[PDB]
């Protein structure tokens, strides 16, 4: 058939008319983004050539070559360390939670360290941990930071989030309830205080209805971290090709070196090494090329997940779509295999009514404006709300201002304004 | 075939007819000896990287080795998940990363080698009615230092290759 | 060891200049590593054969070389390209961005000129000398809620101030900084008070 592109609606667009929720929705969005790699090593010497001293001889006169090649890898493999560093090593202090949990009804025991201590991960992170699935001069560097301290940073990480904000990301941590803390991201995101303090309980509730939704998600759905998997797979699929060129005629008379020594004599032998030195050394330069393209792909995603925890874990973004579809409140990070996983708390508008406005309101012979927020009707009586929530207050001249007369805006309403 | 490495007991099963096991990717795996008929599997013998830990020949010139992914009974010694490490006196203390060698662990200058620390443990005094407020600031400044260029290199093959 | 970058971009590419001219002087199996010399030793067949495995060595060289020219300029275009997003939105202006510019609160930052990159001070605003204080999420008078407008209820044991986040300013709690929106059996925490009407 042919792609539908979406769901096709008009939005009922008129001039005076406006469209203001009345409701919210607190939602976590996962998004995952690789941050490393696995560090190979090959020694050119032992692959192309294994163990044989004349092929080492005949291959002193192609250059300079295993050594490229091994200072290639070699950065490659501190490329994946030092972005590993960048990506979780950002705060400088290991913060601890508290040993109560009084978060104002806010639950993170899913993302929090349990008292189990499966090497001291959290549910979700071992969640993620299950879900992914993992001789010739190939050697495998193990990584300078191993799961449990990539653990121990993502734990600390969050510990500072929930008990200071942001300020922690700024300099010394300021320990602050989370109640006020929300309250300060709502500000954040244009919402009154109040707004959060009438529904605390809804908000919380919410809240922990969105971490189990992301809970049963990652239990029950599959291919959720598939991007970290198909680096896995591109990798292992390279390191096959690579072994499989390792078993390869390249044009001589077999794919085995000691057949050739103990089936030519040395003179004629040499011809036989060469062509198959040739053919290796062309297999090992093109993996090498395309591994390094592939660490740099890896290393634009670990900068941009890096970003991603600085001004969405360590702040508010106030940037659309850059941590979540909506209103970004915070964000959650967890570590993964070869990467990391950020659960976005963001803000949904929901259930939008109709309403009736006016740029200004005329009274006295003059024009006055809101100072946030929009002037609304619900169709007898004029009243001021904000932007992103329904909460009609009387027009008063606390909230508006003056600006001129009403012989030159566009739309003006005639309404009077309650002087206290 | 001629090949090289250890041999040893291999539980595996094979059929009366097969002769040697191939491992994936056609690599030898085991070879099952023609006069007892016996599997036996074959592993290349161990082989690793030498790496060399120093705090440089300004301050001293002690070092010490690290083979990588080598299991050193068959070469103080210590073992960890990146090798051996001889030449390192291990400690029971948590540093920051000096010299970085892997798996956790790092070493510093006698060499002696720990598990890294991440950093200074200190517990926020988190309550339900208590803020923190700065009553002074002080004002940083950092320097960040950006690449933006290199040198403009072009090569005129025709006679780079032969003059 | 503060301008290790750029070092390291001019060490790379002598490197790689210096790798590709030793390369030339390799024999690629070839008798010799100097034609004039092949031509002179061989015969006109023998001296094209190992002329042309030399040819075929040295344009493999030259491949690598340029392939990892590329490589290193797409990381150096990577580098400006956010040399430049930071100048654009750290020098012309004030970025809100979380540590994009430097740890701590953004102020203004300065480039100056590097032999083969840039330099960014970065001049931020670092909070400090702490102190503990006891806050309520509102105030609780006359049967009204009153929330901080741009602040924060604060209390030092015995009064009640409105101060700002990121600086302690104490200061008169009133109706020009707090605002009502509701009553006292909603909000979880208030404390009973009284609000000063000007
Ligand atoms: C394949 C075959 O004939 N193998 C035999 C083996 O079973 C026997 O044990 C040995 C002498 O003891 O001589 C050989
Ligand atoms: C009222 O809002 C609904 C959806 O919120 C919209 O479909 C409709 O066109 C609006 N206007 C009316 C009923 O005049
Ligand atoms: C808002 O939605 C929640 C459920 O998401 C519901 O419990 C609540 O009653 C709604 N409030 C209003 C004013 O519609
Ligand atoms: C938080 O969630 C966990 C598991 O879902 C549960 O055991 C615990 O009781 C919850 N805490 C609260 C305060 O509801
Ligand atoms: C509009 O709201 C006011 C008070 O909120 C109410 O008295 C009035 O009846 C409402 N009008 C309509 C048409 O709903
Ligand atoms: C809205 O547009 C209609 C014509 O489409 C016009 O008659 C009306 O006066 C306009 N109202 C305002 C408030 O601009
Ligand atoms: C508003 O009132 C003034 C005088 O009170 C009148 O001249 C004007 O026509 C009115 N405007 C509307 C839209 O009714
Ligand atoms: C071979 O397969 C049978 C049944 O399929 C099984 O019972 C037996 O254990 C297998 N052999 C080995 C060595 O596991
Ligand atoms: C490094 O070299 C300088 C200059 O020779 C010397 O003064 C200094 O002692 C050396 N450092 C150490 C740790 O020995
Ligand atoms: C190294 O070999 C010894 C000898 O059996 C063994 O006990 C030890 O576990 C080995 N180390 C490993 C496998 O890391
Ligand atoms: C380090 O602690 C372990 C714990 O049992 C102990 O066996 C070992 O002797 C200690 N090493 C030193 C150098 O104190
Ligand atoms: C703040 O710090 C500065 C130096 O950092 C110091 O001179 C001053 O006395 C401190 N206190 C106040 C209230 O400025
Ligand atoms: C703040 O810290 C001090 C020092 O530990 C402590 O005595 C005090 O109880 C804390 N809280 C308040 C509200 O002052
Ligand atoms: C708190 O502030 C009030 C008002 O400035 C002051 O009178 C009092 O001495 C301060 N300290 C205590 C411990 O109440
Ligand atoms: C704060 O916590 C203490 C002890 O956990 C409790 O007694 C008090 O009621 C709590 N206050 C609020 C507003 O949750
Ligand atoms: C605040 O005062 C009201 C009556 O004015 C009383 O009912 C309530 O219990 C008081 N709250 C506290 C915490 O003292």
């Amino acid at each position: 058939y042919t792609m539908s592109l979406g769901a096709e609606n008009s939005v009922a667009y008129s001039n005076n008319s406006i469209a203001i929720p009345t409701n919210f929705t607190i939602s976590v969005t996962t998004e995952i983004l690789p941050v490393s790699m696995t560090k190979t090593s090959v020694d050119c010497t032992m692959y192309i050539c294994g163990d044989s001293t004349e092929c080492s001889n005949l291959l002193l006169q192609y250059g300079s070559f295993c050594t490229q090649l091994n200072r290639a890898l070699t950065g490659i493999a501190v490329e994946q360390d030092k972005n590993t560093q960048e990506v979780f090593a950002q705060v400088k202090q290991i913060y601890k939670t508290p040993p109560i949990k009084d978060f104002g009804g806010f639950n993170f025991s899913q993302i929090l360290p349990d008292p189990s201590k499966p090497s001291k991960r959290s549910f979700i992170e071992d969640l993620l941990f299950n879900k992914v699935t993992l001789f010739n001069g190939l050697t495998v560097l193990p990584p300078l930071l191993t799961d449990e301290m990539i653990a121990q940073y993502t734990s600390a990480l969050l510990a500072g989030t929930i008990t200071s904000g942001w300020t922690f990301g700024a300099g010394a941590a300021l320990q602050i309830p989370f109640p006020m803390q929300m309250a300060y991201r709502f500000n954040g995101i244009g919402v009154t205080q109040n707004v959060l303090y009438e529904n605390q309980k809804l908000i919380a509730n919410q809240f922990n209805s969105a971490i189990g939704k992301i809970q049963d998600s990652l239990s029950s759905t599959a291919s959720a971290l598939g991007k970290l998997q198909d680096v896995v797979n591109q990798n292992a699929q390279a390191l096959n090709t690579l072994v499989k060129q390792l078993s390869s005629n390249f044009g001589a008379i077999s794919s085995v070196l000691n057949d050739i020594l103990s089936r030519l004599d040395p003179p004629e032998a040499e011809v036989q090494i060469d062509r198959l030195i040739t053919g290796r050394l062309q297999s090992l330069q093109t993996y090498v090329t395309q591994q390094l393209i592939r660490a740099a792909e890896i290393r634009a995603s670990a900068n941009l997940a890096a970003t991603k925890m600085s001004e969405c874990v360590l702040g508010q973004s106030k940037r659309v779509d850059f941590c979540g579809k909506g209103y970004h409140l915070m964000s959650f990070p967890q570590s993964a295999p070869h990467g990391v996983v950020f659960l976005h708390v963001t803000y949904v508008p929901a259930q939008e009514k109709n309403f009736t406005t006016a740029p200004a309101i005329c009274h006295d012979g003059k024009a006055h404006f809101p100072r946030e927020g929009v002037f609304v009707s619900n169709g007898t009586h004029w009243f001021v709300t904000q932007r992103n929530f329904y909460e009609p207050q009387i027009i008063t001249t606390d909230n508006t201002f003056v600006s001129g007369n009403c012989d030159v805006v566009i739309g003006i309403v005639n309404n009077t304004v309650y002087d206290p | 075939l001629t090949g090289t490495g250890v041999l040893t007991e291999s539980n595996k099963k094979f059929l009366p007819f097969q002769q040697f096991g191939r491992d994936i990717a056609d690599t030898t795996d085991a070879v099952r000896d023609p006069q007892t008929l016996e599997i036996l599997d074959i592993t290349p013998c161990s082989f690793g990287g030498v790496s060399v830990i120093t705090p440089g020949t300004n301050t001293s010139n002690q070092v010490a080795v690290l083979y990588q992914d080598v299991n050193c009974t068959e070469v103080n010694v210590f073992q960890t998940r990146a090798g051996c490490l001889i030449g390192a006196e291990h400690v029971n203390n948590s540093y920051e990363c000096d010299i970085p060698i892997g798996a956790g662990i790092c070493a510093s200058y006698s060499i002696i080698a720990y598990t890294m620390s991440l950093g200074a443990e200190n517990s926020v005094a988190y309550s339900n009615n208590s803020i923190a407020i700065p009553t002074n600031f002080t004002i940083s400044v950092t320097t960040e230092i950006l690449p933006v260029s290199m040198t403009k290199t072009s090569v005129d093959c025709t006679m780079y290759i032969c003059g």
